[PDB]
DNA sequence: AAAGTGCATACCGAACAAAGATAAA
DNA sequence: TTTATCTCCAGGCGGTATGCACTTT
């Protein structure tokens, strides 16, 4: 199912979220899934440039019909946000897009990564596919390709509660700690800029517009907060330590450290790092016995920059792709 | 009932303490846990009948009757192994008539028969001779009358084979006997040591002071693991001892089979084996169980004198087989071995799957925990820590992890700049150097000491063997025999052949013909990681390839001026497998163009013309003309053929041109010898010459059925021309492809000429057995991505194309084949229901079962490192996998009948003399017997298809599967599906006897 | 009255990586 | 609505927290 904009109160309040700043408004807005047109309309009427990405054929030729007067404001571009640049290869089928055709229709330019942020991402994240969503963009991210390729660009998206409880959890352990957590907190400013009843927003299926006394009935079943989160990536993520091309190293420090959440720090660097793991947890200044969860995403930056810094030791990891497809 | 994991370990543990022959620790565990009320419901009648056998066999008569007090106290009535051990004690102990009197009057109360004692399984042959003169005092002679050795098998099929009345030209080898015996000595020899080192066939590195200091310091670390291993395991065995002195289950006795210096060389030998990427910890710790059972049987063997009884009724059977020694009558090689007299080989007791993984994990842990090495081996004594040689790292595949011990990274390194020139194998992966053993059952074949399964499945499964012993002992005399034969084939190595290979593959590799490149001849911000990426894989697989070939060649080099033999097995099926896995015929072009047979015969009048059949029939150039084309053919390219056999690497260099490389050239290299040759009829030829059957499975639906135009596609009728199915699908495919592009389709322009047989082959062949759109697409993904001149990035958009379109080309290709598969298809559906896994049986006799069960619930070993997850096969109770059944039963049929065609030839081709081999549906000879081999295939063909396979295989299924009126509905579903068999055509197999091409 | 020992189930990670075709489940 | 997808040459996730039964301190 898919979550489309109902009524012109939201219409503005969301429109008036999305374009608080009055300074300097001008942003090449990209919107995705405009569906009826409700959000991009009153976007309009508010004054923007939208770049609208509909994943459906049917809708395009009805936001044509919208934006047909105006000239140049308004651009229909038939692709999804969450398909661009496949990993698989080959031609690259229309439902698809690659991120240089997208940047070149759009004229968009590059931009360095400590220069000011080009444009703004807004729309909703998957109804069913948060995770795997997530670490797309994470993985795009920290590797600058696709997006994150042309600069930091801001991405607001509406996400469930349960998704942003385990996104914003810290050291202080309400047991929803996580790797996602970890590089979400340390490559972003999490904000919340609004918040909505789930029932407010319009539910149209892959079948059709949902009716019936169901839709009333799935209102009670999957009622929560959505919440539109702010992400503009870190200006600082990257070091002469953490580079593009050792982030996977830092991925499985991540993930193996969180293999065994009960385990102290001390056992997992014995089993990842040939090195002085006391001399190492000197360094960083944390006792002997400290736990993995009772550890700062700062912390674990800190940590992995250290065991880079090890000049003595030519060997410092174990981890090899060996260790990735198997 | 079935019994549960404590149950099995308890029972284990019992039998194991015989064995170890440590009575006392077993007697205590016994008494302990009779003692406490909760342990009291565990032990069973067999736990007591373990120890009474151990007391008996020491002779203790009080410790007896204390466990014979213990069992009627606790419950259940004494069986017949209980009276048996008390009779062995108590003749042991030469006690007084009246006693035995006594006892045997009781015996008799309960009322038994004394031969069912002599006939019990358990006991040896020395207990059966003490119990045999306990019982001669109250009964002055007692005897058990001898036999007629076991019947001859009395079947249509097999009928012929068994019968006295007739001529027999048994072959022979070329060997005199003294040889053979001392081959006997030497495989011996090298089994009892159960390791063989082989010189190093790659490039020899110049000696330098880096590498003599890499040396010593290995072989310091070598001498520091060694002592620190010893001392873990010492303190390992006092540990676990101590826990059998508290009244607990460990491994004391399981660790004590073995002494500790062949263990320490175990461990040794698997830590100098470990690849660079590490192993995980579940497929280390099944090694290392395995290892450890061979070890105990080989050593069994040695200790209890069964050596001798091999060596002597060995020497005397060799007679046979040499040339020079003559036998009284001449008769099968398993008839000689039981008529000669069989020492007795008692089967080796399975350990249960809990007790093996607990104790390869166990192993895994002390190696991994004993070995440390100094951090810094470039620079002595800079830092007195000490880091571990294996480490244990989580690997996150999707939601899954997995464990895995990996090496320190600088071993690796060392053991790269240290260069040893010596491998080391195991003996049950190397070619033996002596004729196999005759497969005479199921328990005993094939090596000399080592354990050889029969059935190959997997670490637990048992059904399979129990349903091979349930079976009458005549039925499976025609399976063994036939193994018994391909196993007696001697073989040799090509000489040239090899020193080509050797010269290419030391310097620089020829990766057009096969042989893979040195890891030094490699390729060299997001650009930059993607470069080092691809560098990294292809690195990867480069040295993956070039350690599997300097393995191979290794072995090749090794056996290069020596004759041996190949003993083989078959899996569940039928299809049958040579058992060394590295080295064999079965394997790639290179391993096919190696080997060649030892006995060599003359040419003879047509031996020629099958030569240049056979080189125009590898060169694959011609393979839709007659055979007068072939001939034609490979007459127009004689010099072409000279040249190459004269100048492999440097001339006109014909033969890489070939589709099958590397044999091509060994074929010419035997032509142009017989062309040369003074009298080409009278040149010996030790080139196996190749015959492969078309559409095999095609071939059996044809005969099943008896469809007119399904077997006349087949070439199962007279024709003048070859006939391909494969052929005229493709036609078709691209007439639809022709019209697809004609109208304006991309992809249909992307692939134009290269929809050929081989990208079709394959699905059209599977189409047959039911397979999906998925796994079509994806083999013909796979065809399309190794062209090489095809654009790559249309794959996903071609193979999804030409799928549908192959399928179009099947609405009405085949009537009754189909008809027949289905009626298979929903028989097996509607028996996996019940819950009960379909079963058969072929026309030899062999009983075949499709052993696919739903997974068991959980299944975790706990410890000190990770707890190990492992499949329970081996669990009877588990439910049926109605969707792995009802895809799997025409197959697996269809392979059981390919193997009983196989298995029919191979018998009638050795009655005749003949040096039969095989591939499955390929027959290897020599070159002047071929054509008496092709009538004999077309006899066995029509033959085994002259009985109503279809009617036989329904009744049996309506019997085993319809007796039971548990579900009245559902069993009157299932009789009435399978009392509905597919109705025959009209179709004369003895045409089938005539037909040139239907093994071509 | 507390506390140890061992076995059964259940929910966590849902590591990204486009896509389509069929039926048991 | 959810999942596996023709067969063979022998394959499997590892951690945490929960109750339940009975024996032991
Ligand atoms: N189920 C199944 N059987 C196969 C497969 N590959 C080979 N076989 C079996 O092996 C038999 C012979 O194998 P091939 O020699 O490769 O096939 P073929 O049809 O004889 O090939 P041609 O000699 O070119 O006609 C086939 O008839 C099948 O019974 C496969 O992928 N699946
Ligand atoms: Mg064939």
């Amino acid at each position: 199912f898919k979550r489309y904009v109902t009524d012109r109160r939201l219409a503005e309040t969301l429109a008036q979220i999305y374009l608080g700043k009055p300074s300097r408004p001008p942003h090449l807005l990209l919107e995705c899934n405009p569906g009826p047109g409700i959000l991009t309309q009153a976007l309009l009427e508010a004054g923007a440039k939208v770049v609208a990405l509909e994943s459906d054929k049917t809708f395009i030729p009805h936001l044509e019909s919208l934006g047909k007067n105006l000239d140049g404001k308004l651009r229909v571009i038939h692709c999804d946000f969450f398909k661009l640049d496949p990993r698989s290869g080959g031609v690259i089928k229309p439902p698809a897009m690659s991120s240089r055709g997208l940047f070149k229709n759009l004229g968009i330019e590059a931009v360095p990564w400590t220069a000011d942020i080009p444009l703004k991402v807004v729309g909703m994240f998957p109804s069913r596919g948060e995770k795997r969503a997530l670490w797309k963009l994470a993985y795009d991210l920290y590797s600058c390709t696709s997006i994150y390729k042309f600069g930091r660009i801001e991405v607001n998206m509406f996400i469930g509660e349960k998704e942003f409880q385990k996104l914003m959890a810290d050291p202080g352990n309400p047991d929803l700690y996580h790797v996602l957590s970890v590089i979400w907190q340390l490559a972003c400013e999490i904000k919340v800029l609004h918040m909505e009843p789930w029932s407010s927003f319009d539910i149209y299926t892959r079948k059709g517009p949902l009716e019936n006394p169901k839709r009333r009935e799935l209102l009670d079943q999957l009622q929560q907060k959505l919440y539109l989160i702010q992400m503009i990536p870190r200006q600082n993520l990257f070091t002469k330590n953490l580079t593009p091309m050792n982030y996977n190293i830092f991925f499985h420090l991540l993930k193996h450290c969180f293999g065994r959440r009960s385990a102290t720090v001390i056992d997992h660097l014995r089993s990842l790092t040939p090195l002085d793991a006391r001399d190492i947890l000197m360094q960083i200044g944390k006792q002997e016995d400290e736990k993995v969860v009772n550890m700062h995403p700062q912390d674990f930056k800190t940590l992995f920059e250290t065991i880079e810094r090890s000049k003595d030791c030519a060997y410092k990891w174990l981890y090899d792709e060996t260790l990735e497809d198997r | 009932a079935q019994l549960s994991g404590q149950q099995q370990r308890l029972l284990a543990f019992f039998k194991c303490c015989l064995l170890t022959d440590q009575l006392p620790l077993a007697h205590h565990l016994l008494v302990v846990h009779h003692g406490q009320r909760q342990k009291r419901k565990l032990l069973t009648l067999d736990m007591y009948n373990a120890v009474m056998l151990g007391w008996a066999r020491q002779g203790a008569f009080k410790e007896l009757v204390y466990v014979l007090f213990m069992v009627k106290d606790a419950g259940l009535t004494p069986d017949l192994l209980s009276y048996a051990a008390a009779l062995q004690c108590m003749g042991r102990q030469d006690q007084d008539a009246g006693t035995i009197e006594r006892c045997l009057e009781q015996m008799s109360q309960e009322g038994l028969k004394l031969q069912a004692l002599f006939t019990a399984v358990l006991l040896s042959e020395e207990d059966r001779a003490t119990v045999l003169k306990a019982v001669h005092k109250v009964k002055p002679t007692f005897s058990l009358p001898p036999q007629l050795p076991p019947p001859v098998n009395t079947s249509k099929l097999l009928r012929d084979v068994y019968a006295k009345d007739g001529r027999v030209s048994y072959p022979k080898l070329h060997l005199p006997l003294k040889t053979l015996q001392c081959l006997f000595e030497k495989q011996l020899h090298m089994e009892l040591a159960s390791r063989v080192c082989v010189v190093s066939v790659e490039k020899p590195t110049l000696p330098s002071k880096e590498v003599k200091h890499a040396r010593k310091t290995l072989k310091t670390l070598r001498d520091q693991w060694e002592k620190a291993l010893c001392r873990a395991l010492r303190e390992t065995k006092n540990r676990l001892e101590r826990e059998v002195y508290e009244g607990r289950f460990s491994l004391y006795p399981f660790l004590c089979l073995l002494d500790e210096r062949e263990v320490v060389r175990m461990l040794l030998q698997v830590l100098q084996a470990l690849p660079a990427q590490g192993e995980s910890f579940t497929t280390l710790a099944r090694e290392l169980s395995a290892r450890t059972f061979s070890r105990h049987v080989v050593q069994r063997q040695r200790v209890s004198g069964q050596v001798q009884a091999l060596q002597n009724h060995y020497r005397k059977y060799l007679c046979l087989l040499a040339s020079d020694a003559e036998v009284p009558e001449p008769c099968l090689p398993r008839q000689y071995w039981e008529e000669l007299g069989a020492p007795e080989a008692l089967r080796e007791q399975p350990w249960p799957l809990p007790v093996q993984m607990e104790l390869g994990k166990l192993l895994a842990e002390m190696l991994v925990q004993a070995t440390q090495m100094p951090c810094s081996l470039d620079k002595p004594h800079r830092s007195s820590r000490l880091v571990p040689v294996l480490y244990h790292v989580y690997s996150f595949r999707n939601v899954q992890q997995i464990g895995i011990l990996k090496p320190h990274p600088a071993y690796v390194q060392l053991l790269e700049k240290a260069a040893e020139p010596t491998l080391t194998f195991e003996a049950v992966d190397v070619p033996m150097l002596c004729p196999p053993l005759p497969w005479t059952s199921p328990h005993s074949g094939a090596f000399l000491l080592s354990p050889t399964k029969l059935m190959r499945t997997v670490e637990g499964a048992t059904q399979h063997q129990e349903l091979l012993e349930t079976c009458p002992p005549t039925a499976l005399h025609g399976a063994l025999d036939a193994l018994t034969q391909l196993g007696n084939c001697a073989w040799r190595v090509n000489g040239r052949v090899l020193d080509l290979v050797l010269q290419l593959f030391q310097a620089k590799g020829c990766p057009q013909l096969g042989v893979p490149a040195p890891p030094s001849e490699a390729p060299q911000k997001a650009e930059l990681r993607r470069e080092l990426a691809h560098c990294q894989k292809v690195a990867r697989e480069m040295h993956s390839l070039r350690a599997e070939a300097l393995y191979r060649l290794s072995l090749a080099q090794h056996l290069r001026d020596r004759v041996f033999w190949l003993p083989h097995n078959m899996d569940f099926r039928g299809r049958t497998y040579p058992c060394p896995p590295h080295f064999n015929h079965l394997g790639s072009d290179v391993a096919r163009a190696l080997l060649e047979f030892a006995q060599g015969r003359p040419l003879g009048p047509h031996g020629l013309d099958w030569l240049k059949i056979h080189l125009v029939n590898l060169t694959g150039l011609k393979k839709r003309e007659p055979l007068r084309k072939r001939l034609a053919f490979a007459e127009e390219v004689m010099d072409d053929i000279l040249d190459s056999a004269d100048q492999p690497l440097t001339g006109r260099k014909w033969w890489m041109g070939a589709e099958e490389p590397w044999q091509t050239l060994a074929c010419c290299m035997e032509v142009a010898n017989a062309v040369r040759a003074s009298d080409p009829a009278a040149y010996v030829s030790h080139l196996p010459v190749h015959q492969d059957g078309s559409c095999n499975g095609l071939q059996h639906y044809a005969a099943l059925g008896r469809d007119s135009v399904g077997a006349a596609s087949v070439n199962l009728e007279p024709s003048d021309v070859p006939q391909d199915v494969y052929s005229g699908v493709a036609a078709q495919v691209e007439v639809f492809r022709r019209q697809d592009a004609q109208r304006g389709m991309r992809v249909a322009q992307v692939l134009e000429g290269f929809i050929t047989r081989k990208v079709v082959k394959q699905t059209v062949m599977t189409v047959v057995y039911g397979v999906t759109r998925y796994g079509g697409r994806l083999q013909i993904e796979k065809r399309l991505r190794e062209l090489s001149d095809f654009p790559q990035e249309f794959v996903w958009e071609a193979s999804h194309y030409l799928v549908r379109q192959v399928f179009k080309s099947l609405q009405e290709m085949f009537s009754g084949t189909r008809a027949i598969q289905h009626w298979l298809t929903e028989s097996a559906r509607l028996i996996s229901h019940m819950g009960s896994v379909v079963e058969w049986v072929t026309p030899l006799g062999v009983p075949v079962i499709q052993p696919y069960r739903l997974d068991s619930k959980v299944k975790q070993i706990g410890g000190g490192i990770q707890s190990i997850t492992y499949t329970h096969n081996g669990d009877i109770s588990r439910k049926p996998n109605t969707r792995k059944q009802k895809n799997g039963f025409p197959p697996n049929f269809i392979h059981s009948l390919d193997s009983s065609h196989m298995m029919l030839t191979a018998l009638h081709c050795y009655r005749k003399g003949l040096t039969f081999v095989s591939v499955h549906d390929c027959y290897w000879t020599h070159a002047a017997d071929v054509s008496v081999m092709n009538q004999v295939c077309r006899e066995q063909f029509v033959r085994l298809h002259s009985e109503p396979i279809l009617q036989d295989l329904s009744r049996f299924l309506v019997k085993r599967f319809c007796s039971e009126p548990q579900k009245i509905l559902e069993a009157s579903q299932l009789k009435e599906t399978l009392q509905a068999v597919p109705k025959p055509g009209a179709f004369d197999l003895e045409q089938v006897k005539r037909s040139t091409y239907f093994f071509s």
